[PDB]
């Protein structure tokens, strides 16, 4: 994301702007290049959430929804039975949790917005309240990411 | 709630919905009389900032009575609200209505912030 | 505008509502009346051919 | 008088219902009387035809 | 007075039940109060009433007088249509085809006389068949008279073209 | 232009006595359907058509609708009198198929 702001300048010496272009090539082309199926499934076995400008697209939500509908959501259920347990026990709203928790819940709500079908996950495991519980608490963009979650559900149960 | 029971199954046809000018209900009654036999029940609410109508029809003409009822202005439908799977339907709508003004607060906190 | 005539709107449109249900029973008696005969002797002519 | 005449509505269309759920009981029992009917039926004429089978 | 038509005898079709009594001349029948209650005594009543046609249920009645306006609209666009065309015909007055008698009986007594009679319908058979085929014939029988009134006017086009370049 | 003017003018009455008979039975059949669906209980109903001459249709509407419109109801009524057929006004339209005005009672106006 840094590069495509530093891309915006340009002067003279223009071979260090078509090696800004090639690294922004390159590392837009070695990013999606990557699975989203394996790398899901092995940050969220891993215990931990980095944001991406892939990984935040809801097209490889929409995607890997699919794909991971296999046990009911198993996949949603493990993510948020680590974002429940990550914020129910171990300090959450610290260091280490906030940044897994704001990340699972911006990554839970593409597709919460993406699929109707989320809230039994979410009911049937019991993160659903850790969404309210955390929306009144500090980290308030963790709390504005669960805010459009919360409202993106709320959107779907009353019509 | 209008002991009776014929909102919480399926033995009535009731259209429920909010109206802003009652000489439009009053030819929506004439009408619904006129071609539709006796069969609406004449019923005002006072709401407010608005005019509630409820009327009654039978359980195999509630789509004709929807053409003539979403023509002439107004929302007479069988359910004004998504949440009808409790019993009744009331508990829904406030166990919603009891998180919508927490999100709207949550909202506005942020918003504000 | 007066009360009295709800109850003579109510007397029809109660009416109403019993003929319809006893017109619809009618039809229904009227039509499984000869479908179970259809079907008896769609089963005895089944059965008969293969007896023979 | 304002839940009266919705009641009386209520139960003219309750009993319409139950009267327009008989009708289909006794389509039902039409349709199984039809099938006990011919299953007593086959067994006349399976019984003749082994009568003039033993003879024979 | 421009708000009905005043070239032609005009008729009123009013039903009621067995129970209903007038607001203008209370303690009298319906059947006295339309001969005797009518304005200036000059109405004359005359037998309306049919049996039942096998109606269904309420709901399909609603259905059926839709269709029945619509075909009766139908029916008294093609017949204005008819006696349109047949007063511009140049053969009738402008009274004619209107109050005149119909099948060699008058319009009162042909009218009182109507119980529901016809030799195409009957009292057993459905209302949808014979309201669907009135139309259908009433508006083959238009269609027909259309044509060849069309035709007359396109054989008297041809004939004034022919005519002024005969001669003159 | 001589013959489709005989066969035009023979085959307009031959059409015009059916389209009268049908347009009349139309109406016979219309008054019952409107008259069972209005009146309900009894289904057999005393129908009849009053002949009335020209220029005195309004004192029979007027009459009929003030005596006969109590029958329908209290509030389906007018106090309207007569009909509008101008070039540039279609308002005071008697019939149920209008939101201008409605009729209250079974009630029709021919106009041969």
């Amino acid at each position: 994301p840094t590069v495509q702001s530093l891309s915006e300048r340009k002067y003279s010496d223009e071979e260090l702007r078509q090696d800004i272009s090639n690294l922004k090539e390159i590392l837009e082309n070695e990013y999606q290049e990557l699975t989203s199926f394996d790398e899901y499934v092995a940050e969220l076995d891993s215990k931990l959430l980095c944001w991406s400008p892939p990984h935040v697209d809801n097209g490889f939500w929409s995607d890997n929804i699919d794909e991971f509908k296999k046990d009911n959501y198993k996949i949603f259920r493990q993510l948020i039975e680590l974002l429940q347990a990550k914020v129910r026990n171990g300090d959450v709203n610290a260091k280490q949790e906030k940044i897994i928790i704001q990340v699972a819940l911006n990554d839970i709500t593409h597709v919460v917005e993406l699929l109707p079908e989320s809230i039994d996950v979410l009911d049937k495991t019991g993160g659903k309240a850790d969404i309210m519980e955390l929306l009144n608490h500090s980290d308030s963009r963790v709390k504005y990411e669960a805010l459009k979650a919360t409202q993106a559900i709320i959107g779907y149960t009353f019509k | 709630e209008f002991n009776i029971a014929a909102a919480i199954g399926a033995s009535v046809n009731y259209v429920t919905g909010v109206i802003a000018r009652d000489k439009v209900a009053t030819l929506e009654q004439i009408l619904w009389r006129v071609l539709r036999g006796n069969l609406f029940f004449k019923t005002v609410e006072i709401e407010q900032k608005n005019a509630f109508i409820v009327f009654s029809h039978g359980d195999l003409i509630i789509k004709r009575i929807r053409k003539i009822a979403e023509s002439l202005d107004a929302n007479l439908y069988d359910v004004d609200s998504s949440n009808e799977g409790r019993s009744q339907q009331l508990a829904k709508v406030n166990k919603n209505l009891s998180d919508l003004y927490t999100v709207l607060k949550t909202t506005s906190t942020t918003l504000e912030s | 505008l007066t009360p009295n005539q709800v109850n003579d709107e109510l007397n029809k449109m109660q009416a109403f509502i019993r003929k319809e249900a006893e017109e619809k029973a009618k039809e229904i008696q009227l039509k499984a009346d000869q479908e179970y005969e259809i079907e008896k002797t769609n089963i005895v002519r089944n059965e008969t051919n293969n007896i023979d | 008088s304002q839940k009266n005449g919705i009641a009386t509505l209520l139960q003219a269309e309750k009993e319409a219902h139950e009267i327009v759920s008989k009708a289909r009981k006794y389509r039902q029992d039409k349709l199984k009387q039809a099938k006990t009917d011919a299953a007593k039926e086959i067994d006349s004429y399976k019984i003749q035809k082994d009568k003039e089978l033993k003879e024979f | 007075m421009a708000t009905a038509l005043y070239t032609a005898n005009d008729f009123i079709l009013i039903s009621l039940p067995q129970n209903a009594q007038p607001v203008t001349a209370p303690g009298s029948k319906t059947d006295s109060w339309f001969n005797e209650t009518l304005i200036g005594g000059r109405a004359f009543v005359s037998d309306f009433k049919i049996p039942e046609f096998k109606i269904g249920s309420l709901d399909t009645l609603i259905v059926e007088s839709e269709e029945l306006s619509k075909v009766d609209n139908q029916i008294g666009a093609s017949i204005g249509k008819i006696i349109e065309i047949l007063q511009g015909l140049n053969e009738t007055s402008t009274n004619a085809y209107r109050t005149l008698p119909i099948n060699n009986m008058p319009v009162p007594e042909y009218l009182e006389n109507f119980q529901w009679q016809t030799r195409k319908f009957k009292l057993d058979k459905s209302i949808k068949d014979l309201i669907t085929l009135i139309s259908n014939e009433s508006s083959q029988l238009d269609a027909d008279v259309r044509a060849t009134y069309a035709n007359y006017n396109s054989a008297k086009t041809n004939l004034a073209a022919a005519e002024r370049k005969k001669t003159g | 232009e001589q013959s489709l003017r005989v066969q035009l003018v023979r085959l307009a009455k031959t059409a015009y006595v059916d389209v009268f008979i049908n347009w009349f039975h139309i109406k016979a059949l219309r008054v019952y359907v409107e008259s069972v669906l209005r009146y309900g209980l009894p289904p057999h109903f005393n129908i009849k058509i009053i002949a009335v001459p020209p220029k005195n249709l309004s004192k029979c509407k007027s009459e009929l609708i003030d005596a006969f419109g109590f029958l329908g109801g209290n509030a389906f009524m007018k106090d309207k009198k007569g009909k509008i057929n101008k070039q540039d006004t279609s308002l005071h339209q008697y019939a149920s198929l209008v939101d201008t005005e409605y009729e209250p009672f079974v009630m029709y106006i021919i106009n041969l």
